[PDB]
RNA sequence: AAUUCCUUGUCGGGUAAGUUCCGACCUGCACGAAUGGCGUAACGACUUCUCAACUGUCUCAACCAUAGACUCGGCGAAAU
RNA sequence: CAGUCCGCCCAGGGUGAGUCGGGACCUAAGGCGAGGCCGACAGGCGUAGUCGAUGGACAACGGGUUGAUAUUCCCGUACCCGUGUAUGUGCGUCCAUGAUGAAUCAGCGGUACUAACCAUCCAAAACCACCGUGACCGCACCUUUCGGGGUGUGGCGUUGGUGGGGCUGCAUGGGACCUUCGUUGGUAGUAGUCAAGCGAUGGGGUGACGCAGGAAGGUAGCCGUACCGGUCAGUGGUAAUACCGGGGUAAGCCUGUAGGGAGUCAGAUAGGUAAAUCCGUCUGGCAUAUAUCCUGAGAGGUGAUGCAUAGCCGAGUGAGGCGAAUUCGGUGAUCCUAUGCUGCCGAGAAAAGCCUCUAGCGAGGACAUACACGGCCCGUACCCCAAACCAACACAGGUGGUCAGGUAGAGAAUACUAAGGCGUACGAGUGAACUAUGGUUAAGGAACUCGGCAAAAUGCCCCCGUAACUUCGGGAGAAGGGGGACCCACAUGGCGUGUAAGCCUUUACGGCCCAAGCGUGAGUGGGUGGCACAAACCAGUGAGAAGCGACUGUUUACUAAAAACACAGGUCCGUGCGAAGUCGCAAGACGAUGUAUACGGACUGACGCCUGCCCGGUGCUGGAAGGUUAAGAGGACCCG
RNA sequence: UCUACCCAUGGCCAGGGUGAAGCGCGGGUAAGACCGCGUGGAGGCCCGAACCCACUUAGGUUGAAGACUGAGGGGAUGAG
């Protein structure tokens, strides 16, 4: 789903870009957006907490519905596929019986005119929400809850799933998209299926304007600077440091999670590392 | 040829930064309304 | 060799004459694989050599016109 | 410099708004912030709110006047909000009349509970089999020539982890009994509600938004002309055939053309925090509509018996009076239709305003005509690529936006000009050396020099012809060659436009055709002039071979623009979610309205072939037997 | 109020070239692959003024100017 521009410029050697090929419209659903203004990287201090961000194209947020709740037992029709900006899935419109609409993240698979179900009582097809306690053992998912009630978090990304190995008591063991094996309370909802558009990670982004029109200011090496910016910095001639790598900040490159915290009792063997 | 000097009037923004309504608004500010009259100044702000 | 102290290393191109340049040898004072190794069409107010055309850059200087320079009237400084 | 002059000095005068730019109207980024949370004090963030144009909505165009203002004053014609009186039409309550109701009396199976009933998921206690050894015992090893460790031969703590039956119990989902509407059979479709009109701060729609690209229809502008008023500019020719000047007029109000867009009607229903006749959704009938509706440049009519002008009289301070013709074509916008149409990925503000819904108020109220009235506060002079602003100066510097005539020309470049504006504030002389900036040069042509630094040179349009190499796009304007003037003929040709025009007619702001008229290149053949036909100004030098960097870009304002930084592309490390990372003592915030195909950090730097050996040193990661070692607990003994 | 970076809302870029995706026709292919011809108008594309810069040289160096002037020069639909 790549189209691979032909090189008739430097900037466009080896240059790709999504098909678009399951889009829909080109235009959102006039009730469903909110303004949106990009910061910078730059808290309520005014002060840069995070660099390498902004001076990027405008964009506009469609809210999106992931404590799918309200209407159970409700069905609803699909009614187009979209593409928002700021998520890498595309999105999906949902007209309900009753004469809501709105949105959710596009499931692989799904396509126009396609009818899906909510609630306990729903068939194991993808863009079903259901229960993770009435989602039997070994069905990929997606956009699951941690806590009861307090909308998806994990995976919904676009082409990652996890999957559901099984249910312990009040608990069921989720193998997550990096290799982690967690619990969570079964009372959590999911939706079926894994997310669409899998192939948008193969693009080539061409030339740097491509990154400046997503918002990304460029980045300096530590090498490069001097010794007062930076603990790698300084060195006639071409160096490397010599400091055992380290941030900018001084801290050295180990283990940052903070050691034995509430959620620990629900980890069962973290990612995998090696190799 | 860029002859651009440092000063460029805007009576706007000097009234907003230099203003009395901004003097009065932190502990600095109005200790040096204070000293200015305590000194006698003509102009107490701008 | 943007890396070679010995060094103008040795052979061959190019000039009537080539410590610079190109192709090779290799005895690597003190090259070398993501502080990346070797190549590569296009691009460069980047560094280095050669050719065609062009000329006062030169053999070797000459003449014309304006602005100062010089003379008359007015106002009239400076570093030391 | 001088000065009778002055942006200098003195006195008096001068700025006229319902429609122009602001406030009384609205929000964006940001600012303040009632309560509030956090912090020893000082103070930090922030909710409801309230501010904040560089944006949204909103009613006026021509002419004249003074020494100083004009969309402000005056003339002519308009538009927008309010108020009072009078008139005509007029729909309503009071009543009176239409539609309409709603519950008792025995009356559902589902909301879905008690107890239970069914299905599914899950794991308690005991009971079956296997690795694994924290131990550990003997035994075989490379052994230390066996006297030591650690590995397989098999038993112990199943310390950890596997599999099938078993299982006491949870829980989710259905049916099952708990009142919500039952099918209405009398009581009770009159009696409660609705029928004028205004209608919300509440619901809904619109407001409402990107970059790029033409083709088409117009207009402003400019160039010719019918027609009108005038000149003889002492020269060889020219009295009308020649030459010069005119060849004008707005908003609004009518009409709806080119272009663009759109289906309409019936049923029922918690989704819109309460209700909706409004919006969405579902099910049906109607033709997929030249039709019908919405928007709309322009032409045309009116505004206009007015206004203004070329000229003629007066007077010459410059007042004052009269006033002709005003048709037809050609070329043509960077401006209007256009917040359009067509493509593409990087997915392109909010609120007020306007329309519509009910909730609600209601005995008065809706429409049209005539007359008389109110329309508030701030700016309005004067300079404004400049001697009036930032530069210490009447300084060769800097300063955002709107107009955009003629000839050549592709052009908003270049040369000369039209309207308009200036000669800008020290002069007059004079062939000295020498310095700066322009101009030309015999024969030779890099011989100069650190180096072709500076200068010289090629320079446009139309036809031909174009190499090594390559990522197949490029290299390429490669290199190299020929023509370019003015007259005559082919030419009443060819092309564009289109009038009297013929044609048909959807009688319309129809469309096809096309004498005349106006405008325009390119080709062919024959001549003529010069030293020269791109004639002035404008206007690529080209080719071969090395090193570095892939490429466009960024950098030491003021001696360094590069081989340095960035880049698209790689690999490693961290991060399971008010995450890791950062600002802060803390609340809190960016990361992100994101979720491992995501985010932060480190090194290398397109593309092709590849990244060989070492974990001993220092780090980072994972662990256990032992030794080590702080506070706290411990209180034998000794002393006063 | 100069300069570095970011946020909200507006404005500007004469003239001339080249010819990507797609689409229509043909040729060709069992079929694709691809090749000629029309339509189309992409690109940190090409030559070049306004605008932004600052590579060379001469002048200035008690300057016109406490970093400028004359000639040449780079970018000019974009990381402007």
């Amino acid at each position: 789903g790549i189209r691979k521009y032909k090189p008739t410029t430097p900037g466009r050697r080896g240059a790709s870009v999504s098909d678009f090929a399951e889009i829909t419209r080109s235009t959102p659903e006039k009730s469903l957006v909110r303004p949106l203004h990009g910061k910078g990287g730059r808290n309520a201090h005014g002060r840069i907490t995070t660099r390498h961000k902004g001076g990027g194209h405008k964009r506009a947020y469609r809210v999106i519905d992931f404590r799918r709740h309200d209407k159970d037992g409700v069905n609803a029709k699909v009614a187009h596929i979209e593409y928002d900006p700021n998520r890498t899935a595309n999105i999906a419109l949902l007209h309900y019986l009753d004469g809501e609409k709105r949105y959710i993240i596009a499931p692989q698979g799904l396509k126009q005119g396609d009818v899906i179900e909510s609630g306990a009582n729903a068939d194991i097809k993808p863009g079903n929400n259901l229960p993770l306690r009435n989602i039997p053992a070994g069905t990929v998912i997606h956009a699951v809850e941690l806590r009861p009630g307090g909308g998806a978090k994990l995976a919904r990304s676009a082409g990652v799933s996890i999957q559901l190995l099984g249910k312990e008591g009040t608990y069921a063991a989720l193998r997550m998209p990096s290799g982690e094996i967690r619990r969570v309370d079964v009372r959590c909802r999911a939706t079926v299926g894994e997310v669409g558009n899998a192939e948008q990670s193969n693009i080539n982004w061409g030339k740097a304007g491509r990154m400046r029109w997503k918002g990304k200011r460029p980045t300096v090496r530590g090498v490069v600077m001097n010794p007062v910016d930076h603990p790698h910095g300084g060195g006639e001639g071409k160096t490397s440091g010599g400091r055992h790598p380290v941030s900018p900040w001084g801290k050295p490159e180990g283990r940052t999670r903070k050691p034995n915290k509430p959620s620990d009792k629900l980890i069962v063997r973290r990612r995998r590392t090696g190799k | 040829a860029k002859g651009k000097r440092t000063f460029q009037p805007n009576n706007r923004r000097r009234a907003r930064v230099h203003g009395f309504r901004l003097r009065m608004r932190t502990r600095a500010g109005r200790a040096i309304v204070a000293n200015r009259r305590s000194k006698g100044r003509r102009a107490l702000t701008a």
